[PDB]
């Protein structure tokens, strides 16, 4: 496994450690993101290893800034690193330009840390989704271990992703409400999760277009979503 | 400087060096943490008690700051390094922010050092899991775990080391919220004895209450081992 | 301090006074200002004693080492180059001022190094606070192809001019002769200053000074 | 730019590169040393490949400082590294303490360089042993340093090719009473034992520690000793 | 002056197979006296003693550097340092700091344990040695101590005679120095024996 | 595993250094050097098969300093690189000591440089044998004696009376040993020496040489600077060999 | 100099006092900045000088002591240890880029047996430090403008064997002399003692 | 060059670090060392290698600073090593500096357990960073500090360390442990510990008598303090007793080795 150095291309023009880091993101818990004109929604399977875990502590959704959230899949500890950098970058942007960082600019600056490997032994085994609201309204991007951001309208990452890109293709239209989005989110998780979907087993957040602020759904408010289905 | 890449993804997404660090933690002595209403209980297996080791008390639960305590499983010497770093971090923090470090802050620092070592060229991962327990300066008790991937997580109770998952499966069944000090110590002793042989000289046990950390004397412990081994017949 | 060198037919004579002051007080009446540098090279120094000692030691050591590498005798011009390069780098801050004299295969070699790291190879030289007084006796009496004795006398004479006219210089003359074959250093070649009143033994008999406590310890 | 180590432990616990360096260091020609009550003698074969080598230019015995000498076996140029460093150390010590480095300290300094090349990255160990002979305040000394960095004080010994047999023959003839004339005689006799062909003041070198100094015998001085054996 | 700030004087003199080294006892900040029980002598080993003068913090720092060096020496080398090495060492250390010096002025006495050869050495703050045969000295009262030692000292004195003239000299000179005094401590060092004595002096 | 990096084999040998010695003979060129009472010569083959190559442009002889020549034998560009390093060494030395570097010191320093490449991994040993010639002043009388120092890829440095390196270095050496039982080589004249050198080259390479197929370098007590010997004079020696 | 600290040690305690004043040029901000910092259960340091240095220096020591007591399983450092650590830290600073910590300390402690094996010094210890890292054990000492008044008063009145009560009385005369004679209002003094039983605050004196 | 990296600081598949396991093998090949921690001192008894009749002494002036197995780290700290001797000297020098840096900074003796942690941190490093091999060394440290009294730690190449009442490193450590288990108790004099140390050492290297030639003994004990120079710092407290590391001459050790022949003769009577 040290036969091929880490900067090596395969015969198909893929860097091997990147392709492998991607393979690690398919072992991760499913996360997903849905752009709506009313806001963005992120939702994550928590996938806790025990009832004895305190579920707030296994937080797959993270405030980057008042208006940006991220949700990881793959190696959580690797994700903590990226999100720390995003936080720092988003805040340096406020500092320097006295305004909130755009969501894309933020995703860029999080990919700017993922290029660095030869410095970092290996790539981050992490894909983020980064939802936010700025001047161009709600937005959802995906980072990969490649370092390649990609704006999306709906996305999944994780073991779910393939089954969840089935469901988006059928039920996602560019014009849904924030509640129809919450609903499609939680639906998808119900369908792809291993465990029974309960209000502690998942994590849901939204960044609303109107206020441009990010709300993390408490278990209560996630029941309020499960209610109508 | 030597900066070869030690930790790298293999084909099926895995980081072997981190899986193998974790294998080194499954060979380590058990440790267990339990969170009650007003207490955290950290209990660890000792290796035995050969007549040769110093009869002067050596603790296998380490103090990181006044308020924070850490058990570990895995490579002793790696652990010792992590702990020294943790100790030194808590002081750096006091010194920068006057306040004392919240436990969760300390845990995150440690987990970040663990993570950092799965991604630094030249270095292998620490082969150490930790249980960390303590109280913030607001009377709220916490209990955390780190594994060698650098992942931490808060628990109501937890086990690390050999047969961690046997012990955690046990604890899922029994464990209730809002235990007393004495029910915590009981529950921890009970849980450890799922994998440790006697409860004689091979269990150190630490009890953390807001502002007061106290190891059981070998005598106080044995009233609890009889009270428990007598409850295991049934 | 007065140091002096002259080249004579067979070699080089160096000379020095021996008063080491501190401030305006003679710390040592009889210090050695003529440093060994190599078997065939000596140095005298003036300026800041510490700088002079450091520098000669350093170079002496380097040449010792270089001599094991090469197997040959040290050349006076290697000695000089190591010195000037060192002093030049410290821009005068290392306030050594050296007369360097030896004999190599190429013949006698006498030179000054100034603290800023200038050299001046010459047939007679002086350095030190006594330098001007001594230089004047060299200009007055030097000639080419002096015999060894002629050279010693002249070097002594020149150093006496500093001893007697520079405050910073005194006590006695040391000389060093360096031929192709050997290096003969001669302490007190001239002692023109005994003391003229014999010391008066002031009698202070044991117990004279009041003691409060005492600790004795055997070995 | 290679920073990984070349010398490593092997499953039996052995450091094999160091055994091989030790093998290399016993493939030299014979050198040996004899300590006596009033001095030390070290002596080596200079087996010149051809007659067209200027034997004056081959040095098998070396001054390290006025009071201490060495000779060596195994790979010449590796030893030249050690000797250069040992010369420096002798001089650094004088510069500091304005006394000659005691042999014990010198050998520990050498030992240390050898050890660095058994652990430091990128390098192989030294493939030569030294004898070091000298005189300090503790008297006369004679030490052997091997590539492990280990060293031994000896009363007499021999490194290089004919060495087991040369050591055996020194065991007989050595006496704690020995004076230096007899030591030289014994050293030269011991060489001569395993010497293919006539010994000459050309194809042998000899160093002695006598009084307070180390000196390499001239060919003149060595010829007077070789007329009595 | 920084060299005078802390006050204090030290002096060492040779006799036949012995020396005396002696310090005054005062520690000041200029004219403020802080303590009258601060002898400036350090014992390196049975045969070497030294005193430092100069800025007291540097005396402390440097003495501690000297004690690291000497204890390290003794472990590596398995013998006691000798006064010549010891003084060379010191000189080296002071000169390392030539461009930002330790404000100290050491005064070293030593006696070869065999021979009985006695070695004194005082240095300036950048480590220029002064190795006279008679007596060396340093500190605030150094002018006056040269006065006294010149006058009183003679060759081949015995421990006792030598002690008396060391003490009279230290006291007479310290009585003319505002920054030195409160009596003195003296160590008399022979081959066989070390004797320390605390000497009574003025309280001004 | 030991064949490709600078670690010891079980026999205690460094393969990459042995193989670097084969790089010395691979080109097929021989070099011979020889000292006489007041000179030293180095003769190396100078083969220009390519009619279109410019003979004066390729050489294995190099001034290192005005008073030190060297001939590199082996992998030519590795030789060129050692020459650069020698030159640097010589020049750093003149700056530091104010004197031209003695040739035995230069050799020694180049042996140190090579040795390093055999002990630090992942630097390829230079596959050359360096042969420095020059005069050398004696400390007794100040007279100049001629010197030949080699350095080989292991870092083994040696002084010689005569020496050959390159293809057939053995049959060249054998010839000079044999001619050293007759005459005393340090009592010869620059002519009798050059004859011996050229004859050894001829013996070894099994052919008679022409002047333009060798290149000869020289230092002499009279004129210590290292100089390419002109062809006219090499022709005359080669004539003097075919005859006597 | 504006804030005077005083200390002295008797047989069974070391008593330390220091003026509350905190100033800004002439503006008196408070007479109630406690400048006596406890470093350990039996060690305290009265420290004078600008808040910046005083707090950074004391917080550094207090941390490093605490650190070292962790990395040493709960064992208290000796007072001489601590004082040498402080000295070395001060001293190192005068030759640093940043420069001297402009603070002057009285370090006082009481050394108790740390274990059954401790043959060490038992009792009160007091050290005078200055910003350059001078460090001297003393039976009493002072810093500040009052330093000299008090020092001469203690030379007159101090005895090694005062009771804890004679000590309060004597410290009161010390504080009072500093109020009588220093132009700068050192109106309130904080006073603490160290004994076998630790640091006690003393409110009876001010 | 990366094809030839042996990857010394990597984990193996069972979370084992092979280079550290094999350093341990190297140590189990080394001369045995026994340590016995009493309450009157600590004893180290070590197997020297077989004394060729041509070995010389280094003629060091200080007899107690080093021997073949035993070294002094500080006035209060001694050690003995098993394993790659030259690695030992690298570390030993490190331990010496550390103990003296501690003394520089605090002006008091470093405690044994801190010296020990320092040492083992230096070893742990090489098992994690740096791509070179570990130090192939095991100490037994001994010494005395005011915190814990006589102590005896032992270190391993992993960087772990442990406190013991008695222990052995080197050749037949398993066997020597089992024998100390049986005969160690909490109330031994120094003489008793010296005996136990030799009985065990002589039992592991399979000798009828103890072979004075093949054995070194060191003792760390407190002795009266001589050079209380009290006029020189009046306020400084000087303890009445101070630790001393002592290496026993052949003669000081002769009695104690006879006395361990006699308790090996009186244990073959019962049989």
């Amino acid at each position: 496994e040290y036969d091929r150095g880490v900067n090596t291309f395969s015969p198909e023009g893929r860097i091997f450690q990147i392709e492998y880091a991607v393979e690690a993101i398919k072992l991760g818990s499913t996360s997903l993101g849905i752009r709506t004109p009313e806001g963005v929604v992120l939702a994550a399977e928590k996938r806790v290893p025990s009832t004895l875990v305190v579920p707030s502590s296994m937080s797959k959704i993270m405030e980057v800034d008042s208006h940006i959230a991220a949700v990881m899949s793959g190696m959580v500890a690797d994700a903590r690193i990226l999100v720390e950098h995003a936080r720092v970058e988003s805040q340096n942007h406020r500092f320097t330009y006295n305004e909130p960082m755009s969501v894309e600019s933020c995703t860029l600056a999080t990919c700017d840390l993922s290029i660095q490997f030869g410095l970092m032994s290996r790539p981050f085994g992490v894909s983020l989704l980064i939802a936010g609201v700025d001047e161009k309204g709600p937005q959802l991007w995906q980072t990969d271990p490649s370092g390649t951001h990609t704006r999306y309208d709906a996305q999944a990452i994780g073991g779910g992703a393939e089954a969840a890109q089935s469901v988006f293709t059928e039920r996602y239209h560019r014009n849904m409400t924030l509640e129809e989005g919450e609903t499609l989110a939680v639906d998808i998780l119900k369908q792809v999760m291993e465990d029974q979907l309960s209000p502690e087993n998942i994590e849901v957040a939204v960044v609303r277009a109107d206020d441009g602020k990010l709300h993390m759904y408490t278990p209560t408010e996630i029941k309020a979503i499960m209610s109508r289905m | 400087s030597y900066d070869r890449a030690i930790t790298v993804f293999s084909p099926d997404g895995h980081l072997f060096q981190v899986e193998y660090a974790q294998e080194a933690v499954k060979k380590g002595l058990a440790a267990v943490g339990v969170l009650g209403s007003d207490s955290v209980v950290i209990a660890v297996e000792k290796k035995s008690a050969v007549k040769l080791q110093d009869s002067r008390t050596i603790r296998k639960i380490y103090k990181v700051d006044a308020n924070i305590y850490l058990a570990f499983a895995g490579l002793s010497a790696d652990a010792r390094v992590l702990i020294n770093k943790a100790q030194l971090e808590c002081q750096r923090f006091s010194l920068n922010y006057e306040d004392t470090m919240d436990v969760d802050m300390l845990v995150r620092y440690v987990a970040g050092v663990q993570q950092k070592s799965t991604q630094s060229g030249g270095s292998r991962p620490f082969g150490v899991a930790t249980v960390i327990g303590g109280f913030n300066e607001d009377g709220k008790p916490h209990l955390w775990k780190t594994d060698p991937s650098g992942m931490c997580s808060a628990w109501r109770a937890v086990a690390i080391g050999r047969h961690d998952q046997t012990v955690i499966e046990y604890m899922e069944k029994s464990y209730k919220d809002g235990m007393s000090r004495d029910e915590c110590v009981h529950f921890a002793i009970k849980s450890l004895l799922e994998v440790v042989e006697s409860g004689s000289r091979n269990i150190e046990l630490l009890v953390l209450q807001y502002k007061e950390a106290r190891y059981l004397t070998e005598e106080e412990l044995q009233k609890f081992v009889v009270e428990v081994e007598k409850e295991r017949e049934e | 301090t007065t140091i002096v060198g002259v080249v004579y037919r067979d070699g080089v004579v160096l000379g020095a006074d021996t008063r080491a002051t501190e401030g305006s007080i003679v710390a040592d009446k009889r210090c050695r200002k003529i440093h060994y540098m190599a078997p065939n090279i000596m140095c005298c120094g003036a300026g800041t004693s510490a700088d002079t000692e450091a520098v000669t030691n350093m170079v002496s050591s380097h040449l010792a080492l270089h001599r094991l590498e090469t197997g040959k005798q040290s050349r006076v011009l290697e000695a000089l180059t190591l010195l000037k390069r060192h002093l030049y780098r410290y821009q005068g801050h290392v306030s050594a001022a050296l007369v360097l004299g030896g004999v190599d295969v190429e013949g006698p070699f006498l030179a000054t190094i100034a603290p800023h790291g200038s050299t001046d190879r010459l047939p007679f030289v002086t350095m030190g606070s006594g330098s001007i007084a001594a230089m004047a006796q060299l200009e007055a009496a030097y000639k080419d192809n002096m015999t060894c004795e002629e050279a010693k006398e002249l070097v002594a004479s020149a150093i006496r001019k500093g001893i007697f006219n520079d405050p910073y210089s005194g006590t006695q003359v040391d000389v060093c002769v360096i031929t192709k074959d050997k290096t003969e250093l001669t302490i007190g070649y001239d002692k023109p200053n005994e003391r003229m009143y014999p010391r008066q033994e002031v009698l202070l008999p044991p117990g004279t000074t009041p003691v409060l406590k005492e600790e004795i310890r055997q070995l | 730019e290679a920073f990984y180590g070349l010398t490593t432990f092997s499953p039996s616990g052995k450091l094999i590169q160091i055994e091989y360096a030790t093998t290399a260091a016993g493939k030299g020609t014979t050198a040996l040393g004899v300590k006596a009550t009033d001095g030390v003698v070290i002596a080596a074969k200079k087996k010149a490949p051809s007659t067209l080598v200027d034997a004056s230019s081959i040095q098998k015995v070396f001054v390290l400082d006025e009071h201490v000498g060495c000779t060596y076996s195994g790979m010449g140029p590796d030893c030249r590294v050690l000797i250069d460093s040992a010369r420096k150390n002798c001089q650094q010590y004088k510069l500091m303490y304005n006394e000659p480095i005691p042999i014990s300290q010198l050998v520990r300094k050498i030992s240390a360089i050898y050890q660095e090349f058994t652990q430091s990255g990128g390098v192989r160990p030294f493939g030569c042993s030294l004898l070091v002979a000298g005189v300090d305040a503790n008297g006369y000394h004679l030490y052997q340093v091997d590539p492990s960095g280990t060293f031994w004080a000896w009363k007499a010994t021999a490194i290089g090719t004919g060495s087991p047999d040369a050591k055996a023959f020194l065991e007989k003839r050595y006496t704690v009473d020995m004076e230096l004339e007899d030591a030289v005689h014994t050293a030269l006799l011991t060489l001569k034992e395993g010497f293919d062909g006539q010994m000459t003041s050309e194809n042998t070198q000899v160093g002695r520690v006598v009084e307070n100094r180390f000196e390499i015998l001239s060919v003149d001085q060595l010829r007077d000793y070789l007329d009595q054996i | 002056s920084i060299m005078a700030y802390s006050g204090g004087s030290v002096m060492a003199m040779a006799g036949k197979e012995c020396f005396v080294i002696i310090s005054d006892n005062r520690l000041g900040e200029q004219l403020k006296t802080i303590s009258t029980e601060v002898p400036k002598l350090h014992v390196v080993n049975d045969s070497i003693v030294y005193g430092l003068t100069g800025l007291r913090t540097d005396q402390q720092t440097f003495a501690n550097k000297v004690q690291f060096r000497t204890e390290m020496y003794k472990l590596r080398e398995e013998r006691d340092i000798t006064g010549k090495a010891f003084a060379a060492m010191i000189t080296s250390m002071l000169y390392e700091a030539r461009f930002g010096p330790w404000f100290v002025e050491p005064v070293i006495g030593s006696i070869d344990k065999s021979t009985g050869e006695v070695y004194l050495c005082a240095t300036d703050l950048i480590g220029a040695p002064c190795e006279p045969e008679d007596y060396v000295c340093a500190g605030t009262a150094a002018e006056s101590l040269h006065g006294m030692c010149e006058a009183l000292w003679r060759p081949g004195m015995s421990p006792e005679e030598l002690f008396e003239i060391a003490a009279q000299a230290m006291l007479s000179a310290c009585d003319r120095d505002s920054l030195s005094g409160y009596g003195a401590v003296a160590m008399i060092v022979t081959k066989d024996k070390v004797t320390t004595r605390l000497i009574k002096g003025r309280k001004d | 595993f030991d064949k490709y990096i600078t670690v010891f084999s079980p026999e205690g040998s460094l393969y990459q250094v042995e193989y670097a010695f084969k790089a010395v003979t691979y080109p097929g060129l021989l070099t011979v050097a020889i000292r006489c009472k007041d000179a030293v010569l180095v003769v190396t083959q100078h083969l220009i098969p390519d009619r279109l190559m410019r003979p004066d442009s390729v050489t294995a002889l190099y001034e290192v300093t005005p008073n030190i020549g060297c001939c590199m034998t082996g992998r030519a560009p590795d030789g060129r690189a050692l020459v650069q390093r020698a030159r640097e060494e010589a020049s750093d030395y003149q700056y530091r000591y104010g004197v031209e570097i003695p040739i035995a010191v230069l050799a020694k320093r180049m042996g140190d440089k090579a040795q390093v490449r055999t002990q630090q991994a992942g630097l390829r040993p230079m596959g050359v044998v360096s042969t420095f010639i020059g005069m050398d002043q004696s400390d007794q009388d100040g007279s100049l004696k001629p010197q030949i120092y080699t350095v080989d890829p292991a870092g083994w440095t040696g002084g010689h009376i005569a020496c050959a390196a390159g293809k057939k270095q053995v049959e060249a050496m054998a010839f000079l040993e044999k001619r050293q039982k007759s005459t005393e080589l340090d009592a010869l004249t620059q002519k009798e020496a050059a004859m011996i050198a050229l004859a050894a080259l001829q013996s070894a390479i099994g052919t008679a040489v022409k002047a333009k197929e060798v290149e000869v370098g020289r230092c002499t007590a009279a004129n210590p600077a290292f100089q390419r010997v002109p062809n006219s004079e090499v022709e005359e020696w080669l004539t003097a060999v075919a005859e006597a | 100099m504006a804030e005077t600290a005083i200390a002295f040690r008797c047989k069974d305690y070391v008593m330390v006092a220091a003026a509350g004043l905190n100033a800004f040029y002439y503006i008196k901000i408070t007479d109630a900045e406690d400048k006596i910092t406890q470093l350990d259960t039996h060690q305290l340091v009265a420290c004078t000088g600008e808040n910046g240095p005083r707090v950074n220096f004391t917080e550094y020591i207090k941390c490093n002591l605490a650190l070292n007591r962790m990395r040493q399983h709960g064992r208290h450092s000796s007072c001489e240890s601590t004082a040498n650590f402080m000295r070395n830290c001060l001293a190192s600073a005068i030759r640093s880029r940043e420069g001297a910590y402009q603070v002057n300390c009285l370090f006082a402690g009481y050394d108790t047996p740390v274990s059954e094996d401790d043959d060490g010094v038992v009792g009160p210890q007091l050290f005078y430090m200055d910003y350059l890292g001078t460090l001297q054990a003393v039976p009493y000492g002072c810093h500040g403008y009052g330093a000299c008044f008090v020092t001469a008063l203690l030379d007159r009145l101090w005895r090694p064997d005062l009771s804890q009560q004679e000590g309060l009385e004597l410290m009161q005369k010390c504080c009072d002399e500093v109020k009588r004679r220093v132009i700068i209002s050192n109106s309130y003094f904080f006073v603490k003692a160290v004994t076998k039983n630790g640091v006690e605050v003393i409110t009876a004196v001010h | 060059s990366h094809r030839y990296d042996s990857r010394t600081t990597t984990f193996s598949p069972e979370g084992r670090l092979y280079q550290v396991e094999y350093a341990v093998e190297a140590i189990q090949q080394a001369g045995t060392v026994i340590g016995v921690c009493t309450k009157d001192g600590v004893v180290l008894a070590g197997e020297k290698m077989v004394p060729h009749p041509l070995f010389d002494s280094e003629s060091m002036q200080d007899k107690n600073t080093s021997g073949e197995k035993m070294y002094k780290i500080a006035e209060h700290i001694g050690c003995s090593v098993a394993g790659v001797t030259s690695d030992a000297y690298a570390l030993l020098n490190y331990a010496r500096l550390s103990a003296l840096r501690h003394q520089y900074t605090f002006q008091e003796p470093m405690a044994i357990e801190d010296l020990c942690r320092i040492l083992c941190d230096e070893k742990q490093l090489y098992t994690q960073y740096g791509g070179v091999r570990p130090y192939g060394v095991s100490f037994l440290l001994v010494g005395w500090d005011r915190y814990y009294g006589y102590q005896l730690y032992s270190t391993e190449p992993s960087g772990d360390y442990s406190a013991w009442s008695a222990y052995a490193i080197g050749q037949n450590d398993q066997v020597a442990h089992a024998l100390l288990k049986k005969d160690w108790h909490e109330s031994m004099t120094l003489e008793d510990g010296m005996l136990l140390a030799l009985r065990v050492l002589g039992k592991t290297m399979d000798t009828a008598k103890i072979d004075l030639d093949r054995v070194e003994v060191a003792v760390m004990r407190k002795v009266p303090a001589s050079n209380i120079d009290q006029l020189l710092d009046p306020f400084k407290h000087h303890p009445k007793t101070t630790p001393r590391f002592q290496i026993l001459t052949r003669s000081e050790l002769k009695p104690h080795a006879e006395r361990a022949d006699q308790a090996r003769e009186a244990e073959e009577k019962a049989e």
